[PDB]
């Protein structure tokens, strides 16, 4: 078995690993050489005697082919080979990406992982070990599993890091950490036709707004709240909250809470230190009666603590020394919570201690009696730090104990944090990175209630750590370069920032994909994947009703534009108007024609998830003076921090089979704004619409077309006598 | 989609007391506000009383509360109309109705699902 060169990999910009056929004899710099002006500085055989780390005097140029030459290499224990020649490049040519499919979950949801090669295909036989920083919040598959089997499961609302250590079939290990956020699936409150409010001024404008919003039928003991209640009449939503003038109210559980009518307003008062269901009976002038029930809750009171981690993995030291957050120490947050799990100032009644029985762990930022005082009881939060001791490689745990009364000998509860200290060398060679970037950017982030999603990533802001060959952390570093791989129609990199291009992606993006970003830090480049989405409900597809349309104009009227024909003529006689905001909020239930004067609209539009977007007469907040239905959202776009470019459509269409009767007229080639003109009764125009594109107004008729195939529609327009 | 089945109709003498029941079948049928209507002979259909999905709220037609009381058993997903102190003008087909929404609506148009009715007849 005679020394041959099997692999040559640029492990960083000044270091190259050369792997051989067999075990070899002890070697130094004199044994190796490198072309293109570089000189070899050092050469160190591993303990596996199977490879040699060779460091070069000066960084490799990206994408330059170099040739290593090995002279005088001895085998196992005998013979010396002739000159060996090995080429290599320093670039991330055949990188493998590791991606968490979905990093914002609701409770109950799950997410898989995706591992792909340079050609974008799944890596067969790839394995992964996941681990969660906080298993109260996120839980993961145990042990080592196939990548396609791996699962991250959402358990409780909040936050967790999930380390993914992936083993490729050829034995390479890639390690990265993901940021996972779990949000609550909000509890469905029994709908009682009211909601509890500070004052009537900040209440929903009408019955439709009320049914759309979150309802509050709870209050704390010691409060009073005003009742905002909403009726419909003949199925039609009312236009203002119910008025309690001349009504009388009876309190059915007056020990718990009481009610009083003061002019138009009904005010419920919850009594101190009471709780449970309290009901009321209202009697109106008209001899109708109704009841309703409010949940009174105990006042909030300190109940328990919460810690922001369940396990921590630390390196025994940091390269360069010191105590470095993320490498050889970890800061842990502790929060004080009430009986409903909300933050509450810590008292001075109780105490919390932080302790370990594990030699080699050090607790800092803690009082000498092991307590943490929560800014002497004024704060709902506090913190401590755990630190590894150099070269003491022990795994143990930290206990965080809450005592109801400071003087109690037994704790009321105990939270446990497991801690694993791994050994790293003070002079370890860095060979990879852990870049803790968020998994996903969403162009709609600024409009989502969640404050956790982002519409960009600044890579100068993300924790990045260098790793040794074992996958353990060495040092905190910052990026030297960031660059997009390939091109993409929706996103780009500018400096160190991944972001949306700005060409109206909010209104126009209806797909989702993943982009790759090469990030260089400390002479190492890593390819990291990022998904982009758009959770806005914007038009993605449209459909045209096919059946012939006949419009009979009133003897009073002459004209119908194409925009009116296609999208409809609004008829306010069929709609409900909120006078307070001068907008329509509904189609009456008695409506003879879905809210439209002539024919019903021809176009039905959907969003990316397949849901119908309300259009025309169904747009909540449609202005009082709207004349046609070419609209898919509120003109003023109430509620949005970031607006759509345009809430209307444009259409590409042609006109065929024109037949005019009497004085009827119409253009040979109209736009949306041109009109069918009929002067006398008996005048008519007949024709066929060929609709070719439908798209958001101002966008592109080809690229943003919502219509899969063109469609033809026969139309007749006559005038009544 | 929901289905409603009434029970407990029949003959009763003036001054007496009867209970009607209506059981709701479906998938998220638990989530349905329900109500009672009636059509007496010679008269137009009229609203009697209504209840929220979990019985926290009820409402009544003018002058109907007393003579009538609505309640609900959530476990059985059934709703009950209790009639006390009946008189000949309560002779009627009593219908159960259900709705997607709860907003104190006392008209037919506030309700999208109907049972088929039961007859209640009141002697002298
Ligand atoms: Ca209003
Ligand atoms: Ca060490
Ligand atoms: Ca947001
Ligand atoms: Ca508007």
């Amino acid at each position: 078995a005679v020394p041959e060169i099997v692999e040559v990999t640029a492990v960083n910009s000044t270091t190259v690993k050369v792997t051989f056929n067999t075990q070899i004899a002890d070697v130094d710099f004199t044994n190796f050489a490198i072309d293109n002006g570089l000189t070899v500085t050092k050469a160190t055989l591993s303990r596996d005697k199977k490879s040699v780390e060779v460091v070069v005097n000066k960084p490799f140029t990206r994408n330059q082919e170099y040739t290593i030459t090995a002279t005088g290499i001895k085998n196992l224990k005998g013979e010396t080979a002739k000159e060996l020649t090995g080429k290599f490049v320093w670039s991330v040519q055949d990188a493998v990406t590791v991606a968490l499919n979905n990093s914002s979950l609701k409770v109950g949801e799950e997410s898989g992982l995706t591992v792909k090669d340079q050609d974008g295909k799944d890596v067969v036989g790839a394995k992964v070990e996941l681990t969660s920083s906080n298993t109260n919040i996120v839980v993961v598959s145990s042990g080592e599993v196939s990548v396609s089997a791996a699962k991250v499961t959402a358990v409780k609302p909040g936050t967790a890091d999930v380390t993914a250590k992936v083993t490729l079939p050829d034995g390479v290990v890639l390690t990265n950490t993901f940021k996972v956020t779990v949000t609550e699936v909000p509890v469905q409150v029994q709908n009682q036709g009211f909601t509890l409010v500070d004052n009537l001024s900040n209440a929903p404008q009408n019955t439709v707004a009320f049914n759309k919003a979150e309802k509050v039928t709870s209050m704390f003991a010691g409060e009073t709240k005003t009742v905002a209640m909403y009726d419909t009449k003949n199925g039609d939503p009312e236009t203002k909250p119910v008025d309690f003038k001349d009504a009388t109210v009876r309190s059915l559980n007056p020990i718990i809470a009481t009610a009083a009518i003061n002019g138009s307003e009904l005010l419920v008062t919850a009594n101190a230190g009471q709780s449970g269901k309290a009901s009321f009976e209202v009697t109106f002038k008209d001899n109708t009666k109704r009841t309703f029930t409010v949940d009174v809750k105990k006042e909030p009171v300190l109940q328990d603590i919460k810690v922001d981690a369940t396990s921590v993995k630390l390196s025994d030291e940091a390269v360069g020394g010191g105590e470095v957050e993320g490498v050889n120490q970890k800061t842990i947050k502790v929060s004080a919570v009430d009986q409903y799990g909300k933050e509450i100032k810590f008292g001075t009644k109780g105490k919390v201690t932080v302790t370990t029985n594990t030699e080699g762990l050090v607790i800092k930022n803690v009082n000498s009696d092991n307590t943490i005082d929560f800014d002497s009881g004024n704060s709902a939060t506090d913190q401590f730090v755990v630190v590894a001791t150099k070269d003491k490689i022990v795994n143990g745990k930290v206990e965080v104990k809450y005592f109801k009364n400071a003087s109690d000998t037994t704790p009321t509860s105990t939270k446990t944090i497991t801690v694993n200290v791994v050994n790293v060398k003070a002079d370890a060679t860095p060979v990879g990175l852990d870049i803790v970037a968020p998994s996903e950017i969403d162009v709609n982030a600024p409009n989502t209630a969640s404050t956790a999603d982002v519409d960009f990533i600044n890579f100068e802001s993300v924790e990045i750590y260098t790793l040794d060959s074992n996958g353990n952390r060495l040092k905190k570093v910052t990026p030297t370069a960031t660059t997009l791989v390939g091109t993409n129609d929706y996103v780009e990199v500018n400096g160190n920032v991944l972001q949306f291009k700005g060409n109206d992606e909010l209104t126009l993006l209806t797909s989702s994909s993943t982009v790759n970003v090469d990030v260089t830090a400390d002479g190492i480049t890593k390819r990291i994947p990022v998904k982009y989405i758009n959770s806005a409900s914007v038009p993605a597809s449209a459909t045209v009703a096919t059946s012939p349309v006949t419009v009979k104009l009133n003897s009073s009227d002459n004209d119908l534009t194409f925009e009116e024909l296609i999208f409809g003529v609004i008829d306010p006689t069929q709609l409900v108007k909120d006078e307070d905001i001068n907008e329509f909020i509904a189609v009456s239930k008695a409506a003879k024609n879905d809210g439209y004067l002539y024919n019903k609209p021809l176009v039905t539009v959907k969003d990316a998830s397949g849901e119908v977007i309300p259009t025309g007469a169904n747009v909540y907040g449609l202005n009082h003076d709207a004349t046609n239905g070419n609209i898919w959202f509120d003109e003023e776009q109430a509620g949005l921090a970031k607006k759509f470019s345009d809430v209307h459509f444009d259409v590409d269409f042609s006109l065929a089979n024109v037949v005019k009767t009497g004085s009827g007229t119409v253009s040979s080639s109209p736009s949306l704004s041109d009109a069918i003109q009929l002067t006398n009764s008996g005048d008519a125009v007949s024709f066929t619409l060929v609709i070719k594109s439908i798209y958001v107004k101002g966008a592109d008729k080809d690229d943003n077309n919502l219509l899969a195939a063109p469609v033809s529609v026969n139309v007749t327009v006559t005038k009544g006598s | 989609q929901v289905q409603l089945q009434e029970s407990g109709g029949g003959l009763v003498q003036a001054g007496g007391s009867l209970r009607l029941s209506c059981a709701a079948s479906g998938r998220t049928s638990s989530a349905y506000a329900m109500g009672w209507f009636r059509q007496a002979p010679g008269k137009e259909r009229e609203f009697v009383a209504g209840i929220s999905s979990k019985g926290g709220s009820t409402y009544y037609g003018a002058s109907m509360k007393g003579r009538f009381t609505i309640s609900r058993d959530n476990a059985k997903n059934t709703v009950y109309l209790q009639m006390n102190g009946l008189a000949p003008e309560d002779t009627a087909v009593y219908y159960c109705a259900a709705s997607d929404k709860y907003n104190f609506d006392t008209s037919h148009a506030g309700y999208g699902y109907w049972g088929q009715g039961t007859q209640v007849t009141v002697s002298s």
